[PDB]
């Protein structure tokens, strides 16, 4: 097994997470229109996405304990497939960040 | 008026009783065969005939209390069920390691007479008997690999179990009926 | 059963009532017998009393609000990771409160996730009541996160181990 | 050397899987009992180690630093042959001893005692953090990038020097997602 | 080759103390095992306490013969086999004398039920037609004296079906058994009309779990755990027995 | 409010069902919570006054088809949920006496109610019944551990000097050691005065 054959799959995977829950596609074109406008209008919002760990939970149990337990080779891929989300919005690398019933850990 | 540690199930007492009145095949130590050249056993709950026609070392077959009670004394030696032997509890052992799923079709009362025998008829063994106890104890540890497997599909619905022991029954019967039965009061409760 | 006690116990427990009537004299639930309660007034009634008030009315006298035992965080707490949770600290009789729960009100869902939580957490129960001295801290610990349902189940099938290791090692 | 180190492991083995008082086979339940809690480690009375075969008994006692880890191996092997089914994973489990052998005083312990095991006791005045200590190394080469890996047993390790098959003077650096650590605590005794 | 093994079967052909006992046996594991109260065995009770006595006269008057050849061995496994055959019927009254503790209000409401297709004397012996009656009057009053008293008229029925909590316990119908599928109690599975083929070509008996609308396959020679109301009438017919 | 001192008198109850539930023993049962049933019967008999009030005055007619039907129905709840928690106390201490009955009576006191004292007496008189009528041949109130041996090594472990059986006699001496059938001794290993198996 080797991480690199899977990366495709896991970016595909988190993408039509993200356009299930589309409240984090809607949240990341607010922080992209927030940012135009202060820019123009003459303070910035972050390149940052909280995502409910139980909405990829109730999406793809085995992604989010990939999210959970091998977070080395998963949050790479969701961070891409993020960054390809904002890429898709109308005119810099997006990170994610995580909330919800993280259980033992 | 029945213990509360009795109310749903068996102790292993009762599993040995149930076990006890099994037939097995004994050698005699004494004659009770009379030549046509005096108490006879008189039973009401198993066969008399077999004990009131006994000759020393023509192998016959009684009910294993009785075999015990002659065996307390050194008026019989118990032969072994043929499955009660190295090479055969080595095929069980081969049939368990090699078929995941299934038990093995050992009988339902092994464990109970193989701790019997070990303890009441030590020296009766053609094998050596520290072997046959460390085959047992294969067998117990395996199957219980494929018990724990098999408890992580308890249903509301029902459940096989093939070719498991009188014993190993006995003593899962306390959690899965229970889980079974909560799972089974969790779906009824939602329908309609 | 009638005479279960720790179904006698569970039915004592108290859920979020809203009544939906001004009704003279039920004061007392709210401590004082010489007033009326009122329509929208939000109280705790033991469950013995809102499961019945809840049905008789029409629109019944009350509606039962959504109990944070019920709620989603604790659903969502349930879905992660079902054998570290503490079930006794959010409620020691949920199983059962849960069982009355979904049969007062119809829900797959919480059916569902209710059966799902209890035989996730009947394996590890099982490795802790097979588990046999020859107490152990890791076995300790997790006696703590046990309902009295699962204490009762534990307990039992604790029992019937050590009694078995009992029977075949002692003569 | 592997040669002598395997026959040692299948000693070893057949100390767990043979030894038995009163028709119980104690180290056999006792470490099924440990695994199905979760707790990877065996408790030994060498009392026991001892009435079994002596000769084992010698061979830790004269040089435990290099025993104890093919011992733990042993128990690791034994350890999946009855809990995982043949053909159809666990860590390196610790070895724990129990032993009543005549204690050494704290101050009298020197260097006659030294890679012996030892019995003692006295007053714990302290307790560190958890340190953590590789029990597996991730190793890799950082021109070529040769990858290999290093088992690390605790008993007294380093990289190795140069690379396996230029790669420069001093080549390995650790790779930690694949790595394998433990916990390590120091305690003060008097 | 021609087939004659039935010829030789025609040529071949030309109650027991121990089926009693093998009878109780089954008896005492499907009443252990079982919810609810399954009915006695009067006939063979009959017969089993009427061979503990003369076998207890039979001891008695060998150990006078005795006291007024002489092996004590075929004695000592009359005594123990007595001993033994007595444990089993203790056992099983005992068994069920709680099970009447337990279900005494539902089988008073059994006897009251004049639409019942059971009536409590098919279902219980003489001895525990009188300890449900009498243990019922002493719990009753003992409870009328202590509580029921203080009770408005509305309340002092002990067994109110009608209430917020119903007063009457019964058996858990779909409560959870292991049982081993026997097959008919003769070999003749040709003569079961319930046994037929599974996949394999192996005898069994489908039977369907009402909540569920689910058919299942128990084959024959097989374990299964199953809700003991899906299976009661196959236990009732001895098809399959409770482990 | 009306459900607290049945939930104090069934918390009583879980309470002393562990205290039973641990041992093997019969654990002597604990005492009879007459104040707290007093306080609850008290309790029921305000209740009563109260749906009579109520019953009065429903010849007054005030909003009576909903509101005295709600004061009624929630009165009336009241009294049920007391009488469960007192039946559901008093049979499990009705269980437990049962249970001691036929372990040892039918072969403290200050604890038990009178109805509780009577009770138990009635109820042993009823298991004697039973064991001295039909089905006699089986001493009912026996062992319910099966026959494992018949001949057994019994310590002797109190004094009760020469006592006659069956066929012989018995001295019990202090610290002596019979190898006797167990059907002749088994009443003295429950009474306490053999020790062994
Ligand atoms: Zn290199």
């Amino acid at each position: 097994f080797a991480p690199d054959a899977v990366f495709g799959d896991r970016v595909r995977r988190f993408q039509e997470f993200l356009d299930t829950f589309t409240s984090y596609r809607d949240s990341v074109r607010s922080i992209q229109v927030y940012n135009s406008n202060n820019a123009a209008n003459y303070n910035i919002l972050p390149h940052r996405i909280i995502i409910s760990l139980d909405d990829l939970r109730e999406f793809d149990r085995s992604f989010w304990s990939g999210i959970l337990v091998e977070p080395a080779y998963f949050i790479p891929p969701a961070e891409k497939a993020l960054t390809d989300l904002a890429d898709s919005m109308d005119d810099h690398p997006w990170k994610l960040s995580f909330k919800g019933s993280f259980g033992a850990h | 008026s029945l213990p509360a540690h009795l109310q749903q199930t068996f102790s292993p007492e009762e599993i040995q009783f149930i076990v006890e009145n099994e037939p097995i095949k004994i050698f005699p130590r004494i004659t009770t065969r009379q030549k046509i050249r005096h108490t006879r056993w008189q039973l009401i709950t198993t066969d008399d005939k077999a004990l009131n026609n006994m000759v020393a070392m023509r192998s016959t077959e009684v009910v294993l209390w009785i075999a015990l009670l002659l065996k307390q004394q050194s008026k019989c030696s118990i032969v072994a069920p043929q499955w009660l032997t190295t090479k055969e509890l080595d095929r069980k052992i081969q049939y368990e390691k090699t078929h995941p799923d299934r038990f093995s079709e050992l009988p339902w009362n092994w464990l109970v007479l193989a701790r019997i025998l070990f303890n009441k008829a030590k020296d009766d063994f053609h094998d050596p008997i520290h072997e046959l106890r460390g085959k047992i104890q294969d067998l117990r540890e395996i199957r219980q690999i494929k018990v724990l497997k098999g408890l992580k599909y308890l249903n509301e619905s029902h459940l096989q179990l093939d070719n498991l022991s009188l014993l190993e029954i006995n003593e899962l019967r306390p959690f899965i009926t229970e889980i079974m039965d909560k799972l089974r009061e969790i779906h009824t409760a939602s329908l309609t | 059963g009638y005479y279960d006690i720790d179904d006698v116990l569970a039915d004592g427990t108290e859920f979020p009532c809203k009544f939906q009537y001004d009704i003279p004299g039920l004061g007392y639930l709210e401590n004082n017998p010489g007033r009326p309660i009122t329509k929208n007034t939000k109280l705790n009634l033991p469950l013995w009393l809102a499961r019945i008030l809840a049905i008789v009315g029409p629109v019944p006298f009350v509606e039962l609000l959504p109990p944070d035992m019920f709620s989603t965080k604790v659903m969502n707490a349930i879905k992660t990771d079902p054998v570290a949770l503490d079930l006794h600290s959010i409620n020691s009789h949920f199983f059962s409160l849960a069982i009355k729960w979904i049969m007062l009100f119809s829900e797959k869902e919480l059916a569902n996730v209710v059966s799902e939580l209890l035989l996730q957490r009947a394996q590890e129960l099982n490795h802790h009541a097979s588990s046999l001295s020859i107490t152990n801290i890791a076995t300790s610990t997790f006696l703590l996160k046990l309902e009295e349902m699962e204490k009762e189940i534990y307990k039992k099938s604790h029992e019937s181990y050590k009694d078995t290791k009992r029977w075949m090692f002692k003569k | 050397n592997d040669d002598d180190n395997t026959e040692i492991i299948k000693s070893f083995k057949n100390f767990i899987l043979e030894f038995r008082l009163d028709s119980q086979f104690i180290y056999r339940d006792q470490l099924r009992n440990n695994i199905l809690v979760k707790n990877y480690s065996l408790t030994v009375n060498m009392e026991h180690l001892i009435g079994y075969n002596e000769d084992i008994y010698k061979k830790l006692s004269d040089e435990p630093s290099d025993i104890i880890p093919l011992f733990e191996t042993a128990i690791t092997q034994v350890a999946k042959r009855i809990s995982i089914l043949s053909r159809a994973s666990l860590p390196t489990f610790q070895l724990i001893l129990n032993s009543n052998a005549n204690q050494i005083p704290l101050r009298d312990l020197d260097s006659e005692h030294v890679s012996k095991i030892v019995r003692l006791s006295g007053i714990i005045i302290s307790t560190s953090v958890l340190s953590s200590r590789a029990t597996y190394l991730s190793i890799m080469c950082r021109n070529c990038r040769h990858t290999t890996s290093i088992t690390i047993n605790n008993f007294n390790v380093s990289l190795p020097r140069s690379c396996l098959s230029n790669c420069g003077p001093d080549p390995y650096i650790i790779i930690h997602e694949s790595s394998k650590f433990i916990d390590q605590q120091f305690l003060k005794l008097q | 080759d021609i087939n004659i093994d039935d010829i030789l079967a025609e040529l071949d052909k030309e109650v027991s103390p121990q089926q009693d006992f093998s009878d109780l046996m089954k008896s005492w594991k499907n009443e252990r095992c079982s919810p609810e109260l399954l009915p006695y065995p009067h006939q063979l009770m009959k017969r089993l306490l009427n061979r503990i006595s003369m076998q207890s006269q039979l001891i008695e008057n060998i150990s006078m013969g005795f006291l007024d050849n002489e092996s004590k061995l075929p004695l000592l496994c009359m005594e123990t086999e007595l001993e033994r055959l007595k444990f089993v019927i203790r056992s099983y009254i005992r068994c069920r004398l709680s099970k009447i503790d337990k279900f005494s209000l539902y089988l008073r409401q059994l006897n009251e039920d004049e639409n019942s297709l059971i009536s409590l004397t098919d279902l219980l012996s003489k001895d525990e037609i009188k300890y449900h009656d009498t243990h019922s009057l002493i719990w009753l009053k003992l409870v009328n004296d202590s509580i029921l008293k203080y009770m408005p008229e509305e309340l002092q029925a002990i067994n109110d079906t009608e209430g917020s909590v119903n007063m009457i316990d019964e058996p858990d119908w779909n409560k959870f058994v292991f049982i081993h599928v026997n097959g008919p109690p003769d070999g003749k599975w040709n003569e079961d009309p319930l046994l037929q083929e599974n996949e394999f070509g192996k005898p069994c008996y489908t039977v369907t779990i009402p909540d569920l609308k689910e058919e299942v396959e128990l084959t024959i020679g097989s374990i299964y755990v199953m809700r003991y109301e899906v299976i009661r009438d196959l236990l009732r017919d001895d098809k399959v027995a409770l482990i | 409010m009306y459900g607290d001192l049945g939930n104090k008198l069934v918390l009583e109850a879980k309470r002393t069902k562990q205290l039973y539930a641990r041992s093997n023993q019969d654990v002597n049962l604990p005492m009879y919570h007459e104040d707290i049933i007093r306080n609850i019967l008290k309790e029921v008999s305000n209740l009563r006054k109260n749906t009579e009030y109520l019953k009065e005055q429903q010849q007054l007619g005030m909003l009576d088809d909903k509101v005295a039907k709600c004061q009624y129905f929630v009165t009336l709840l009241c009294m049920e949920r007391n009488k469960r928690c007192l039946l559901a106390y008093q049979r499990l201490r009705t269980d437990i006496l049962d249970s001691m009955a036929w372990n040892n009576n039918g072969l403290d006191t200050n604890n038990l109610s009178h109805q509780e004292q009577e009770y138990l007496k009635e109820y042993c008189d009823l298991i004697t019944d039973l064991k001295s009528g039909d089905l006699v041949d089986i001493d009912l109130s026996g062992s319910l551990v099966p026959p494992s041996d018949v001949f057994i090594d019994v310590r002797v472990l109190k004094d009760a000097g020469e006592i006659q059986t069956e066929y012989g006699v018995f001295n019990l001496i202090k610290d002596s050691q019979f190898f006797v059938r167990q059907s002749d001794v088994e009443r003295l290993i429950q009474q306490g005065y053999l020790q062994k198996i």
